[PDB]
């Protein structure tokens, strides 16, 4: 019992601590180029904005999945059920 | 788990879910066929039109 | 019922087999299922798939049979779309002159829509009006088609022995084994070639079969994740709770709404690779 | 999961579907575009000519 | 058995952390360049999203399959099986 | 007890340790695009610099949430109740 | 038993997940590139399409063998055999 | 304790270890636009300084709450009082 | 005897995910090249194809060897036979 | 303690380790900008040396807390006792 | 004996699985160059072929030194003796 | 002692490894600006050489340290003598 | 006896390892720009390459420690002695 509910704690740890990784990453490398193309043609910043918050749907896509399923763990638990 | 309550909840959602495409991606599809229906059948009248095109004998 | 149940009963496949009881049997149990051999089908997914392709196959011919020439009917102008936007995308990657490759990919796009197509209904609405037609309330039973490995798999193998029957047609015996043997890389003496032979099949042969592995796995991955997604958000509404009732809605419609997308673009991908590489065994890269 | 004799069920399928929609549903609605392709660019040829032809006449 | 359910919890939060990560950082570089070519020319940005959806499902098929088999160990379980 | 309280201290610092090391790169992508458009673009530095705390809120929207999670972790730990 | 059966969903989750990894951020590259090319030569696009799949092939046939090899470990089992 | 002190110390070292390493590689990345801005155009300078220690304020947020928790666990130690 | 036999299940993964892992980046690099010169210069497309697959050869030879001995620890095991 | 004392090596090598690849990739970046702006303007290098060295104050600002606490660790121990 | 026949199969791993990484992303570095180069000079292609080929020596050297000794460690085992 | 004495071969490994990884890796960041300064402005050869120097003593300081420790922990043994 | 001699095999995986994964890329950095100075400027090749050198120096420095402490453990074990 005890090792099931300490290796959880690290499972959430996991998908919680990549899925931050990945996303401020991703938000920088995607918020970098919307801040240059923004300054290259300030008119069309408006189209721009709306592009990037399409494509900020795909970012946090499994990103979200991994952190509904990581709350799941901590108020509930799959694996403690299975003795 | 409350089988019926599943049922009820998916029901639900499916609803909704249906009310959104009939009212949100219906439109758009049902459009842009009709459009092309109208370019082909103007595209076929000005053929016609062509058809009727006559040079004076003089 | 517990929800671990619930889960594990939706993720079985209607199987059958000559068991000994008879000639015909299905199997009753997961574990009776899992213990047969590889001779058994999935009636379920063999009955959908079928059904499906004779449906796409039907309202086509319905226009076909009566093409107007001049001025297009309601059916005839959306099977006149298909037709110009599969040959639109043929023109553009193929130059070739083969009459098979356009009927196979308006094909395996609107089969593999279709198949995808009957996941966005409530996932327990077919299962359990199949249970009551059948008259047995524990009955096994997956509308979705492409959830199953063996229909994206099916796909995919079919796709490749074209592939490699073009690619030998047009290359010759000879010729085919020479690209997988003396390309990329040759030399003006036999002393390096000789050498060069197992570099260059250890990069063909590598890059040739992940093609029909690919394939399959792209198009069942992201299918699979889609049904067992909408099973778990049903759990949800299954505590009775108002408020996690009140999210699981709103989940599920968000879901199926995102979901409209993953369903255009897996049957759209697997056409476009499906041209893509019937494309490159008519041509020569190295 | 359990991978089966389905995909052998599955790839008679595929063929027979491929082949049918080859022969029966493909070309019949193609030679309708490529008809009515041909009748749209001879209403603007055609014309194009009578209308040119006046030249010969003056 | 409690080694194998334990172990069961980090093979999920590894399958899908470790997706959750490229996914975020692999459409962080593809959308970066969907962005800068919309400010070169905006008369082509509705060509550019259609090729843009067309990479989009190349790039979050592996993804997918991590995150199906993920949800698959925590449900049902195919180590438990095995003893 | 000893195993569920030791991995918790760890899961609390991959949960803020990899949150600190996605917003600190995911910033430097961010803001290095930022310098670069104020010195080609002068006169349009406030409108560059609006536009970044809006890029700035989805960049730590995931990350913020594995800083609460650890908080939460040290000072009512929800696994020591589980037995 | 125990131990090798453990052991193997860490080992599926490292195949699947390193895959799932490297090819999301390889297609984020690659296509990244292809959205350009194709702002840049709007003519070519068609052409730019059928040399990119033919590099897809390239990128992920290893990531493939990994996926095919991870799934083998997940239904059979190489290792128990050997106990 | 022996266990929970003793990993108490990787906890301080990940903390510590992790936002370091962030923290170093995005002022990299953020100082390397600094300088090339103003080697662009070095009447700038003045506002270009004051513009990067805004950003250096993001940047560091994380890092600085990582390193707060590392020295928090050192010198106290919420996790032992558990028992 | 299960330790060496699951350590060796482990190295299998860790052999080909790290593989899988560097030829995905590295055609995602390669192959993102190719487009941006196919793209300006359509005329050395032939030419630039042939000199892709040179460096396609030197990109997969490790990983070859990789995943050639990750096969052979499946199916025969060198290290059972040792102890 | 055994163990206490052995986690302690492993915690002052990842506090430097991480450190060290930190500020060894990020001075890699920010001195790759001071050459490319030396090159471009040679009659501000007395500038841009100066505005070099605010920047690296800020990149081994959490490098150098990282060494202080790893030689504390290394002279001193307040993980030893507690035990 | 165990520990170490199964500590040496994780070694080899690594020795081979570290350095094909490192390999796959080193040439998708390098050959990304010189398919730029060879686009721009396709005049100078054979003198440039062959600086590659300098290049790529320096590369691979520590990789064939890694792969050179997982393969003493995998035939005839060094450690195994030291017991 | 066997432990300490173990785990202090990982903290070596851990120090001399990630130093040489980092260092490895700003050397070619570094080293690529100062050849295509060196490409670009021939005359500025004698100046750019000696500013790379500047930036190396910079680069190399943290990896140093890292390295004298991990001598220090081979040679001689701090943690040894706590028992 | 036995732990000692076990992670002594995991710790020349590591230094050899890193080694080889950061002076890979490190050369891939470093010789790309080598060819595309060399592309840019064909008659300045000779004189590229001497400085080249020079660099190669500097990035393979401590990977050279790595390497030979690597060695150093395998055949005379300082580790062994000690307990």
């Amino acid at each position: 019992m005890e090792t099931v509910v300490g290796l959880t704690a690290i499972a959430v740890a996991l998908l919680i601590g990549l899925g931050a990784l990945g996303t401020a990453i991703g938000f920088g490398l995607l918020g970098g180029k919307f801040l240059e193309g923004a300054a290259r043609q300030p008119e069309m910043v408006p189209m721009l904005q709306v592009k990037m918050f399409i494509v900020a749907g795909l970012l946090d896509a499994v990103t979200m999945i991994g952190v509904g399923i990581a709350l799941f763990f901590t108020f509930a638990n799959p694996f403690v059920g299975q003795i | 788990m409350n089988i019926n309550a599943t049922l009820i909840g998916q029901s639900v959602a499916f609803f909704i879910f249906v009310l959104f495409c009939m009212k949100f991606v219906w439109p758009p599809v049902i459009a842009a066929l009709q459009e092309r229906q109208k370019k082909i059948a103007d595209g076929l009248d000005a053929a016609n039109r062509a058809a009727r095109d006559l040079e004076l004998a003089h | 019922e517990t929800a671990s149940g619930y889960i594990q009963h939706h993720l079985q496949n209607l199987t059958f087999g000559r068991l000994p009881n008879g000639d015909w049997g299905f199997a009753h149990t997961a574990e009776q299922a899992k213990e047969m051999g590889f001779w058994a089908f999935h009636v379920d997914t063999l009955g959908w798939s079928v059904l499906l392709g004779v449906v796409f196959l039907f309202i086509f011919r319905l226009a076909a049979k009566k093409a107007t020439s001049g001025q297009p009917g309601g059916l005839q102008n959306f099977v006149e779309v298909m037709v110009e936007f599969v040959d639109t995308s043929v023109k553009d990657t193929f130059h070739g002159r083969n009459p098979l490759i356009a009927p196979l990919a308006l094909t395996v796009f609107v089969w593999i829509f279709l198949l995808n197509l009957i996941d966005l209904v409530p996932v327990d609405y077919l299962p359990m009006l199949a249970a009551k037609i059948t008259g047995d309330e524990h009955l096994f039973f997956r509308a979705v088609a492409t959830t199953d490995p063996n229909a994206t798999l099916g796909l995919s193998i079919s796709v490749f022995a074209l592939i490699v029957f073009y690619s030998i047609k047009v290359k010759g015996i000879g010729g085919f084994l020479g690209e997988l043997t003396l390309h990329p890389f040759s030399s003006k003496n036999i002393v390096v070639q000789i050498l060069l032979i197992p570099v260059n099949f250890l990069l063909e042969f590598v890059t040739l079969i992940a093609k029909p592995v690919s394939l399959a796995l792209r198009l069942f991955g992201n299918m699979y994740a889609g049904e067992l997604i909408f099973i778990l958000i049903a759990v949800m509404f299954g505590s009775g709770m108002f408020l996690l009732s009140a999210l699981g809605v709103a989940l599920n419609w968000a879901w199926a709404v995102f979901h409209i997308l993953i369903i255009t673009l897996q049957a759209f991908i697997f056409m476009m690779l499906t041209i893509v590489y019937l494309s490159m065994a008519h041509e020569d890269n190295h």
